[PDB]
């Protein structure tokens, strides 16, 4: 996913 | 014109003097006008100034090859020295009278007798031989001897010729000669002979004394061990790690990793100052110039070196490039070197280099055979290196070139993990993480070691207090700061032309074209990842950093942007939640914001009207924030998954990227209305947003098509860039003149790309760990003005906030709680509406501080509101402290509970180490296992490894060199006993890569197995457009898209021929440029009538419709129907 | 109600013109009349955001701040600025402010536009010409298209001031247009081109029929009037070839 954390 | 030589030839005249015949005559040699040749320059036997790197390469540049000279080490030992005999079985070189004494001294008992091979110590043949000297019996025969001065002749094993045996090792300290009576030892001026082979620093320079770090607190002892002095005890739950000193100054130095400081006192014990902390949150090792009075630093949360003088001003960077870990560090101002190691780069290799000392020509000193080099030391008198290695477990010493490498111990039993070192004439002073303790050794060859101070925890750095540890020299640098208009940095005593020193600039400047001359930054790379914020130049070839890097103890930066107008920079910190603004050189770190922040994606600046615009994931909203005065306000507010912002100051316009299925990208004035999409088919994840400032066009990048786009400001001329090899997952993008520099996420590396194409991918950074963002800074770009910052007028005549809209207009707004006044200028109190409300709610302590915390988390001992608000004045009848924190028996103190009883204390009475139950209970660990001393429990595999496990040295006490080990444990050739499971991974744990050599890449039937044969891969990178082979047999073979066509399983757009998942088609969302995939061969989506559903997303229960909750993401549930209960409640 | 109605975004005047509705209440009468400039509707009305408001509860457009020209009325889109310095070795510190070099003082005009016309206390040679009239005290030496002409062009000078005006509704050697307010010499009346907007100059009739025009002017078959040596002399005066 395109998940910063 | 061609010279002509003596046989005829026309010569090239670049070959006169070259060292070479170029002829048969060697005329061009007749007459030489050579020089002492370069500080980067090897000089040959003949007196040939050569390349520094072609040392040690493998190819006789020099005439009688005097350029490699044995550059490897623990060679057979042939040709053992006169007075020494070689053991025909291990190759041993030992002395010629322990030959048939009695011991079997070496390894195969080759200088004894035994029966099984007829090599009893019976005398047979001498008697016949008749040395001219002395004939000696062996088990394999009769020898001879001769006196000094001379060798044995193999020829006939009788005579003897001269030979200098001044050369063989050890045979005397510093220097020695030949010049009368054969060899003469010689003492350097300062040291006075004794013993006749011993050479003792003269009494006139007072006693010395050796400093180590006990593990805990800095120390202070005699060379002979009997009283040791705390010359400093860390406070504060500190460690001192590496020492250095500056005799002249009367100076100590040492660095604090645990408290992330350095320090500096006198012998004394007295007038400590804090040099630095800032940036400095991992200093391993320390070296000072006792000439031009410098410090030099190591620092590996950002692995560079540093130099700043002794009072810790003026610091800047001299080598950032491929360190990867170093560790040692070294200084010789005399001559003018830097050396220094690391226990392997960015790349693979481990490695001891050496530099000028300003950075500039770094050279590999040693290569082969390196492991994990510990700790460098210099002999400055015999112009030689001496490191520890942690891993081959070796102490090794070449001299300055590099040139002659021989081991001074060897073996898992006396060296087992060194750090540190240092010597002082005949002795050499090391260091153990597994003995526990600082070792004396000799400096020549050591086969045992002796116990200096044995400590109960890991030692560090050791130094000898001494005048003649730093001989005096003239300072270059010494009037004038030699011209330099900052920071005069020594360089090789050859460099610049002569003058041996390098003018640098502090980190807010950068030298002037004629030098000399430091002015300001203009711009520069600035990028963002998990662990620094740092900025870079934009030349490749000064790949040193350009600003002090920011680092904290937790850290996550995400979102960056700077300010021109007083060198300062703003960053987010995903970690804190809070927001910082920090100028370049280090100084001025303060809050801007810690109030109500979830997860801040983004940041940008509105320089011209000083406005800072951040997007939030957790609020899911943008904000707005004036820095004049502290006024915010949601300008947006129900975003799905916003990210990266961008605003146009002159044009009026901010952009703003969402990522949610229906993915779309937003254009609204400043103010925050007319938010409207301009960019929302064939888009996924949109990550990043830049803006052409050269021709106000917007630059956007995705990670769904892992494509690069480019348009105007309305959307309109919508083209696409080139493709990008190995672009997979970029997140953050930027342009600055004619390039377009991309951070991206499967490489975790920094990109630059050309702006009008494709262009050729050249990668600026690689290994960057979790990489984020990255902006252009530029001190012209943040220029300008409009009617929010023009002269005879205040911030635009808008009380608060002014904000720019398009067409060259001003529009006022101002904080929550404020509306607009009639006048549409000023502001009012809004109670009615927008009511104020606290810091934060109830179950929470605010902070002083902007932010924050849960009530059980204060009175607890840990920092948690990042201004120690939470821990202000505890202890007391009424705030008590947490149950998870011990309080000390008196005076309102208290602490974490995990420090109650940890043998170190904190609590002030000392109640925290008293009446600590410290019997353990008859309990034992798992049979398989191993028993520390204190009860710890580890694999047995482990115990005898050379690596100390158990944290106490008990694993590794007892390890005799007897051969033996365990049976599941693979030996290595005399270094130590491996666990089974690194044998066969890829990595050399042994000396000489024995536990790597001939086993089989059996790939685990998970892994993709490189063609080549050299690694397999997990199946995950198989073919995702990565190289993650070194053969590139990992991207070749897969399938691709047929020509023109689409995959198997991929839509295609009608309008443009490009590709959308199946999933897409026929979704209610037109994803194509003319919404090919929304044809009418499809229905819409209907739903119970106990739910109802939205324009896009899914269906919801009826029952919170209108509720306040954006339950379709869509908003329509709401937008259909405020209904407020206007009513009391 | 004339049986026409303006766009949305249209102010409709009580005269029935359209204007802008940017032009409303701003202190300047738009529709001819100020009708879009009474207190009847400019006491509910506010600015829009983009725009200035004057004091007075007039909007004007941003950019008319400090500008050195008063144009709020109230002097409040001056009022506060905090204006540059002014090189008196240089430029002349004008009353609102304004320095220009003073080469442009007792020049012809004046420049400063001040309200005091301080720039433009006259000091010349003197001796206009009668056709460069002497505007005054306030001596603009203008063309005398510029007077008897309902807009301002001296200031408090001669001007549209019906002071000569008062004699033959101009001039005596000039004609006057009627609808607007305008003067114009007599080579320029019935001169082929309309300088009068409702065309007074050029009128249905110039003389007593369509094409009369005047007793020592010929007549053009178009209706033009042109003088005794131009006929036939080879170049277009009547305009439609009457006279070639
Ligand atoms: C490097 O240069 C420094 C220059 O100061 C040398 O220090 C000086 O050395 C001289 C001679 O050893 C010292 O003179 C003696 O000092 C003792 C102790 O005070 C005194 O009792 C004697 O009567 C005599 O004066 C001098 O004090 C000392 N000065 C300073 C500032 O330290 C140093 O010895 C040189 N070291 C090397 C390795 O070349
Ligand atoms: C003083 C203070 O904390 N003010 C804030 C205010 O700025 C706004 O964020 C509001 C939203 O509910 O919460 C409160
Ligand atoms: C030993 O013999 C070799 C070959 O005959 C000769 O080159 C060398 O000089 C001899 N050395 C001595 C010391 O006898
Ligand atoms: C850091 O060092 C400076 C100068 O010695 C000192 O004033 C300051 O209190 C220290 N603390 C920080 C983190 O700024
Ligand atoms: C290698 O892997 C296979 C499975 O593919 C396994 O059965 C075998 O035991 C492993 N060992 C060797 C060297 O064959
Ligand atoms: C006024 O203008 C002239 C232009 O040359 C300049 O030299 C002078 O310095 C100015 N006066 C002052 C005091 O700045
Ligand atoms: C002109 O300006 C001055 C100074 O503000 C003022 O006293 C005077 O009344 C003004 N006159 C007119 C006609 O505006
Ligand atoms: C070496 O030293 C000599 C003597 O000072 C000259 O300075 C020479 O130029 C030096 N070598 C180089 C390469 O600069
Ligand atoms: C004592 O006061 C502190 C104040 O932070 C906490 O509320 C703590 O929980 C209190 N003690 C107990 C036993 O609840
Ligand atoms: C000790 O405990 C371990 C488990 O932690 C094993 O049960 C082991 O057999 C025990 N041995 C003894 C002697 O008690
Ligand atoms: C090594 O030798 C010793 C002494 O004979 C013991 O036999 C020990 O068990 C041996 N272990 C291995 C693995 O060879
Ligand atoms: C995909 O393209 C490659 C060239 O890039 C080859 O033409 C390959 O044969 C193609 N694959 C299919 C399935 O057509
Ligand atoms: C919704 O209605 C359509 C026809 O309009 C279909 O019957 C569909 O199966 C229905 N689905 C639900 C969930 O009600
Ligand atoms: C005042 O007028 C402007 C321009 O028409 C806007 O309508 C604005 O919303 C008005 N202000 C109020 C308070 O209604
Ligand atoms: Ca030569
Ligand atoms: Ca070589
Ligand atoms: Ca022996
Ligand atoms: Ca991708
Ligand atoms: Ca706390
Ligand atoms: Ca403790
Ligand atoms: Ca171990
Ligand atoms: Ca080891
Ligand atoms: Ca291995
Ligand atoms: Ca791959
Ligand atoms: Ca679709
Ligand atoms: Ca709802
Ligand atoms: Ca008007
Ligand atoms: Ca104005
Ligand atoms: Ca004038
Ligand atoms: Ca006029
Ligand atoms: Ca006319
Ligand atoms: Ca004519």
């Amino acid at each position: 996913x395109n998940x910063x954390x | 014109k061609e010279f002509e030589c003596g046989s005829g030839e026309c010569i090239l005249r670049a070959y006169v003097c070259d060292h070479d015949n170029d002829c048969e005559d060697n005329s061009d040699e007749r007459n030489c006008n050579y020089d002492t040749c370069g500080g980067h320059q090897f000089t040959c036997s003949n007196g040939q100034c050569i390349n520094q790197n072609w040392v040690c390469d493998g190819d006789d540049d020099c005439q009688d090859s005097g350029d490699e000279d044995g550059c490897e080490s623990n060679q057979s030992h042939h040709r053992c020295y006169p007075r020494e005999w070689a053991c025909p079985g291990s190759g041993r070189c030992i002395s010629i009278d322990k030959v048939c004494d009695g011991v079997p001294d070496c390894p195969e008992g080759d200088d004894e007798n035994n029966v099984t091979s007829g090599r009893t110590c019976g005398m047979g043949v001498c008697s016949v031989l008749n040395c001219e000297y002395q004939c000696h019996q062996t088990p394999f025969g009769g020898e001879c001897f001769c006196p000094p001065g001379h060798i044995i002749n193999s020829n006939d094993s009788r005579t003897c010729i001269d030979f200098d045996d001044c050369q063989i090792w050890g045979i005397c300290d510093q220097k020695c000669e030949n010049r009368q009576g054969r060899h003469q030892c010689l003492c350097e001026e300062g040291y006075i002979l004794e013993r006749g082979q011993h050479c003792k620093s003269s009494d006139s320079f007072s006693a010395a004394s050796v400093i180590f770090s006990n593990g805990r607190d800095l120390l202070v002892g005699d060379l002979h061990g009997r009283n040791f002095r705390i010359l400093a005890e860390s406070k504060n739950r500190g460690m001192v790690m590496g020492v250095d000193f500056h005799y002249q100054k009367h100076r100590v130095f040492w660095t604090d990793p645990m408290q992330e400081k350095v320090f500096s006192t006198d012998i004394n014990g007295l007038n400590t100052q804090e040099i630095l902390n800032v940036s400095v949150d991992t200093p391993e090792n320390l070296a000072v110039d006792w000439i031009n009075n410098k410090l030099y630093l190591v620092e590996t949360k950002v692995n560079r070196i540093d130099v700043v003088n002794l009072e810790g001003n003026q610091r800047v960077t001299l080598i950032t490039e491929n360190l990867g870990h170093p560790r040692g560090i070294a200084l010789d101002p005399t001559v003018g070197y830097l050396f220094f190691s690391d226990w392997g780069s960015l790349s693979g290799q481990p490695k001891v280099e050496r530099a000028f000392m300003d950075g500039s020509n770094r050279k590999d000193l040693v290569t082969t055979k390196v492991g994990w080099p510990a700790g460098i030391t210099l002999d400055l008198v015999s112009k030689r290196v001496y490191w520890v290695d942690s891993r081959y477990d070796y102490i090794e010493t070449v001299t300055y070139d590099g040139i002659q490498r021989k081991t001074v111990a060897r073996g898992g039993s006396l060296v087992p993990h060194p750090f540190g070192i240092s010597l002082f004439e005949e002795h050499v002073f090391f260091t153990d993480w597994t003995k526990m303790a600082v070792m004396k050794a000799s400096k020549f060859t050591e086969t045992n070691p002796q116990v200096y101070h044995q400590s109960s925890l890991r030692p560090h750095g050791v130094t000898v207090y001494h005048a003649l540890r730093q001989p005096n020299a003239t300072n270059p640098c010494g009037s004038n700061n030699g011209g330099c208009a900052q920071v005069c940095v020594l360089s090789h005593r050859t460099d610049n032309g002569g003058l041996g020193y390098r003018c640098k600039c502090e980190f807010g400047f950068e030298l002037d074209d004629d030098e000399h001359r430091c002015v300001a930054v203009k711009n520069f790379l600035l990028f963002s990842s998990k662990t620094a914020v740092r900025g870079i130049p934009f030349t490749l070839s000064t790949q040193e950093d350009v600003m002090v890097p920011v680092t904290g103890s937790p850290s996550f930066f995400v979102g960056i942007d700077f300010d021109a107008q007083h060198s300062t920079v703003f960053y987010s910190d995903l970690s804190k939640d809070i927001i910082y603004k920090q100028k370049i050189d280090g100084t001025g770190k303060e809050v801007i914001t810690a109030n109500r922040l979830e997860s801040v994606e983004c940041l940008t600046f509105d320089w011209i009207s000083r406005n800072l615009y951040w997007t939030d994931g957790g609020l899911k909203s943008v904000t707005v924030l004036r820095l004049a005065d502290k006024s915010r306000r949601q300008i947006i507010s129900n975003l799905n998954n916003p990210r990266s912002i961008v605003v146009h100051p002159t044009a009026g316009y901010m952009f703003l990227s969402d990522w949610f299925r229906p993915a779309k990208i937003m254009r609204a004035w400043s103010d925050g209305s007319h938010l409207m999409p301009i960019v929302n088919t064939s888009l996924g994840w949109p990550n990043g947003l830049a803006i052409d400032w050269s021709a106000s066009r917007l630059y956007w990048v995705d990670a769904f098509f892992d494509k690069i786009e480019h348009s105007t400001l309305d959307g309109l001329d919508r083209k696409r860039l080139g493709h990008v090899d190995q672009m997979t997952h970029p997140f953050g993008l930027t342009v600055f003149k004619d390039n377009v520099f991309i951070t991206d996420w499967r490489l975790g590396a920094i990109i630059r790309v050309r702006k009008s194409d494709g262009g050729d991918m050249t990668v600026i950074r690689r290994g960057i760990s979790s990489v984020m963002h990255v902006k252009a800074y530029d001190a012209d770009l943040q220029t300008g003005s409009n009617y929010c910052s023009q002269t005879t007028h205040a911030n635009g005549d808008c009380s608060h906030f002014c904000f720019p809209v398009p067409n060259f207009q001003r529009v006022c707004g101002c904080p929550y709680g404020m509306k607009l006044q009639r006048d549409q200028m000023t502001c009012e109190g809004d109670p009615a509406r927008e009511p104020p409300t606290q810091q934060c709610g109830s179950l929470s302590f605010p902070c002083n501080n902007g932010k924050c915390v849960p009530s059980f988390f204060r009175c607890d001992g840990v920092d948690d509101c990042h201004d120690n608000s939470d821990e202000h004045q505890c202890g007391v009848f009424n705030n008590t402290c947490s149950p998870s924190a011990f309080a000390c028996v008196r005076g309102g103190q208290c602490i974490p509970g995990q420090w109650h009883c940890d043998r170190q204390n904190d609590c002030l009475d000392g109640s925290d180490e008293q009446n600590c139950p410290t019997h353990a209970t008859s309990s034992t660990c798992p049979s398989t296992s191993f028993t520390c001393d204190n009860h710890v429990c580890i694999p047995k595999d482990w115990v005898c490894d050379t690596d100390n496990d158990c944290s106490d040295g008990s694993d590794e006490k007892n390890c005799q060199a007897s051969g033996t080990c365990q049976p599941t444990q693979f030996r290595c050739p005399d270094h130590r006993c491996i666990s089974p499971l690194y044998v066969c991974d890829g990595d050399k744990d042994c000396a000489d890569g024995s536990d790597e050599a001939g086993c089989v890449l059996n790939c685990t039937s998970a892994q993709f197995k490189c063609a080549d044969g050299s690694s397999c891969i997990n199946s995950r990178y198989r073919c995702d457009g990565v190289y993650d082979c070194r053969d590139n047999s990992d991207e070749a073979g897969c399938p691709t898209r047929p020509p023109g066509m689409c995959h198997l399983d991929e839509f295609q757009c009608q309008g443009d021929g490009t590709c959308i998942p199946n999933t897409w088609e026929c979704d209610g969302h037109p994803d194509c440029i003319h919404g090919s995939d929304e044809h009418t061969g499809c229905v819409p989506k209907t739903c119970s009538p106990t739910h109802f559903l939205c324009d896009n997303g899914n269906c919801i229960y009826k029952a919170w419709i209108c509720d306040g909750d954006n339950d379709c993401r869509d908003m329509s549930d709401e937008k259909d129907c405020p209904t407020q209960p206007f009513h009391c409640p």
